[PDB]
RNA sequence: UGUCCUACGCCGGCAGGCGCGGGUAACCCGUUGAACCCCAUUCGUGAUGGGGAUCGGGGAUUGCAAUUAUUCCCC
């Protein structure tokens, strides 16, 4: 799952 | 939502010297010191992006550098995407964060998953 | 007439050891009122035997490194074990410390002779100047060893050690130190 | 009758100066004293209930010992050791607020005067409380 | 001094253990939310005289120092020493209490969790902080 | 009628101020026993207590003390006060009677007349 | 093992403490607090308690070491 | 050591602000008013009040900018 604006360097922290 | 006994609206109506004392005491002092030029026209680019935008559709988004932003009640609802050094992020302002910065918003380093080591 | 802290005296001891009565020099002239001098005894070779021994003891048991410089601190541990050695013994403090330096000092060493790889120690004899110094050094390391954890307290812990050095029981630590020194050097032979 | 502060021991004139502080009656006493701290570089509060009365003797006798002293000089003499945590400890002062007050309080029963030099002294009749207290120490002292 | 024959040896305030052998200011230290300095400083305020031990306590006593711990600001306790000054959602000068701490941890942890600032992502993956 | 000696000790002087008096001795304003390091007050009293009270009925002696640390300070103070008697007896009374407090003075301690030459080195 | 000592008097202690003690010599906090396993505060706060009923003399106060001695 | 080093007073829990003076220096800081150490109180052999990290809130300086805690102060 993944939000709907986030960057791939931030999904990373996710 | 309320924040500090005081709900979003009375805050967004609340005038320009009574926001220093409802800061914490890094972001009164900052707001002492004066804000200057660059993110005085990146709130206007967020007023033009908030009124030219449809009623139902999300306003649309402004790119920018500056993370150096303490956030304003007046930025709630607006879509922002900040810059981290290498790339921008989009970041829609919750009203819960008005007590933050923006560079909480964009982590510039990656998390250190270590792996098996070589020949140290 | 010169007392220890102007109560203790000093004409009633008497020195069992031949050996040990040249360098133990509290007698007659080397009585002080404070064990605390200042004065230089290392700065040539046997100089500090002069030293009266109460400043010798003083001066072994704020070795240990939190304790390395204070000396007021340490005639007042002294003090006080003064004090509860005479309300315990009845008898005088120095007589029973000099009798716990004697009864404390090894007699035999055992000691590396050969190469290295030669493990095997030779017995040889002991000065009676390094005798009177392992005889307080062990005192000290019994009384910073009976002390370290408790409500039993140190002046007490030096007082206890003393007592129990100089009556000859295996309570002491010097005692057993001591006496397991002089078995294995009957043992190397 | 002749004797001086000097002449009398020191910890026990101001115990018995602090004790002439609760039979005089009158001194301005703030609110804060069962709250407040009394050093930056101290961890608790003092044990004593009653520090401040003593803390004022202490004062005054210093300031009998030696005058042309300011707020900030009595806060540089009671200073100690700040345990800066687990980094190496240092010496620092002590708390501006509480030695001023207990200068504003001293002068206003009329023992410490305003010096035109800058500082701040003691008044004859400071001295004279001074050395009758003393002579009470000294009588309680070499009769006992 | 004397054999006290009313004499609590455990007791249980706000669903915390207290050791009654232990003095007055420290074991009320020894539940969570409250150190020396707070007990220090609540007992000068309380009137209790700060030698007498924990066990050797009376009910009203307890009671009222209790009443004098949960609503600080009524009893002339300056705003400087409360554990939190100014919250973020009604911003009120209050003690925080035992349970009070974890559930109010917990909630600070949250809400760091869904605005995504960099403290609560970091708690999230569990490393330093500062 | 007066004399003016001093004493050192690593960096602590004391300064003797020794005359024709009543029976004191005054130390910066205060007396031998009302020295702080009551631990270490003995030694200052070693000359008055070992040479007895007799002829000191009539010896005022004023130090004024400055420099140094406590126990460095409080042996300058009583090397001072011996090196004031040995001087006050040598100028103003007879040879043989100094000759003697100096023997007893040396067959007690060696630094009671004569400071430690070393000192804090660079 | 832990140490277990009880921080306020029983009757069994009393009677040890207003008749035990004053044959032991010597008398310091420290072996009042050892023998029959009571804290050193209360010890303490007991030796000045007969100081006070005037049955054992005092020989020397200090921060650390107190010594005291039994009667006659 | 010093033109940023600070003397004094006031407002101050408290870091610190406010009005004022000196010092381009054996002068003013500064008799450099140090700390262990000493003297009295309490704690009493247990992860304890030892030891203080790691976190949570506020406050105040430094700086165009303290968010990835600059620094210090209060629980």
């Amino acid at each position: 799952k993944v939000p709907k604006g986030t960057s791939s360097y931030q999904a990373e922290w996710i | 939502f309320t924040y500090r006994g005081v709900d979003l609206d009375q805050l967004l109506d609340m005038s320009y010297e009574q926001l220093m004392q409802l800061y914490s005491a890094r972001q009164r002092r900052r707001l002492n010191r004066g804000l200057r030029r660059k993110q005085h026209s990146l709130l206007k680019r967020l007023r033009k992006a908030k009124k030219e935008a449809p009623p139902m559709e999300k306003p649309e988004v402004v790119k920018t550098h500056l993370r150096d932003m303490i956030i304003l009640p007046e930025m709630v609802g607006s879509m922002v995407g900040v810059y981290n050094g290498k790339t921008f992020n989009q970041v829609e302002i919750k009203p819960e964060m008005i007590g933050h910065y923006l560079g909480e918003f964009s982590i510039t380093y990656k998390p250190v998953k270590h792996g098996r080591p070589g020949i140290g | 007439d010169i007392k220890l802290f102007g109560k203790w005296s000093t004409d009633d001891v008497q020195i069992n050891d031949i050996s040990l009565q040249d360098y133990i020099a509290v007698k007659e002239k080397y009585a002080k009122y404070l064990p605390h001098s200042a004065g230089r005894y290392a700065a040539k070779r046997f100089r500090k035997a002069q030293c009266p021994i109460v400043e010798r003891l003083t001066n072994s048991m704020m070795m240990h490194g939190r304790n390395n410089g204070k000396k007021l601190m340490t005639v007042r541990i002294v003090k006080h074990a003064f004090e509860i050695i005479h309300l315990l013994t009845g008898e005088n403090p120095l007589q029973v410390l000099v009798n716990a330096i004697i009864n404390s000092g090894p007699r035999e060493d055992s000691t590396r002779i050969g190469r290295a790889g030669t493990v095997r120690r030779q017995a040889v004899d002991v000065s009676p100047l390094r005798r009177v110094n392992q005889a307080i050094w062990l005192l000290c390391t019994g009384a910073r060893e009976a002390a370290f954890r408790n409500i039993k307290t140190i002046a007490e812990c030096l007082a206890d050690e003393l007592i129990n050095a100089a009556k000859g029981s295996s309570n002491s630590y010097a005692i057993k130190k001591k006496d397991e020194l002089e078995r294995v050097a009957k043992s190397n032979r | 009758p002749g004797v001086t502060v000097k002449d009398v021991n020191q910890q026990e004139f101001v115990r018995a100066l602090a004790a002439f502080l609760k039979k005089s009656g009158k001194l301005k006493v703030p609110e804060w004293v069962d709250t407040v701290k009394l050093a930056k570089h101290k961890e608790l509060a003092p044990y004593d209930e009653n520090w401040f009365y003593t803390r004022a003797a202490s004062t005054a006798r210093h300031l009998y010992l030696r005058g042309g002293a300011g707020v900030g000089s009595m806060t540089k003499i009671y200073g100690g050791r700040q345990r800066n945590g687990v980094m190496p400890s240092h010496f620092s002062r002590g708390s501006k607020s509480v030695a001023r007050r207990v200068l504003q309080a001293l002068e206003g029963l009329k023992m410490v005067e305003k010096d035109q030099d800058g500082g701040r002294k003691l008044t004859p009749q400071g001295q004279r409380d001074l050395d009758r207290i003393a002579g009470q120490v000294a009588a309680a002292n070499k009769k006992h | 001094l004397v054999i006290p024959e009313k004499f609590q040896h455990i007791l249980r305030v706000l669903n915390t253990n207290i050791d009654g052998r232990r003095k007055i200011a420290f074991a009320i230290t020894a539940i969570k939310g409250v150190g020396r300095r707070y007990a220090h400083v609540v007992l000068r305020k309380a009137d209790i005289d700060l030698t007498k031990r924990a066990g050797e306590l009376t009910e009203d006593e307890v009671e009222r120092v209790i009443t004098i711990m949960q609503n600080p600001r009524q009893y002339k306790i300056p705003d400087w020493f409360l554990n939190r000054q100014k919250d973020v959602k009604d911003g009120k000068y209050s003690q925080v209490l035992a349970n009070g701490l974890d559930n109010k941890l917990r909630e600070d942890l949250e809400r760091l969790k869904k605005i995504r600032a960099h403290r609560g992502l970091r708690h999230f993956w569990g490393l330093r902080v500062r | 009628q007066s004399v003016q000696v001093f004493g050192r000790k690593k960096t602590a002087t004391a300064v003797a101020h020794c005359k024709r008096g009543n029976g004191l001795i005054k130390v910066n304003g205060r007396p031998l026993e009302m020295i702080e390091p009551r631990t270490l007050q003995y030694k200052l009293l070693e000359p008055v207590l070992l040479l007895g009270k007799e002829r000191f009925a009539g010896v005022d002696i004023r130090v004024r003390v400055k420099g140094g640390g406590h126990v460095a300070q409080i042996y300058a103070i009583r090397q001072s006060i011996s090196k004031a008697l040995v001087a006050y007896y040598q100028k103003y009374v007879d040879e043989a009677s100094k000759k003697e407090i100096k023997d007893i003075l040396i067959q007690y301690d060696r630094t009671l007349l004569v400071a430690d030459p070393r000192r804090c080195e660079s | 093992d832990k140490l277990n000592n009880l921080v306020l008097f029983d009757k069994a202690t009393y009677d040890k403490l207003c008749k035990e003690v004053p044959n032991y010599k010597l008398i310091t906090p420290a072996v009042v607090s050892e023998r029959l396993k009571i804290r050193g505060s209360l010890a303490r706060a007991a030796l000045q308690e007969l100081l006070s009923k005037g049955l054992i003399k005092l020989v020397s106060k200090h921060r650390a070491q107190v010594i005291y001695t039994r009667n006659t």
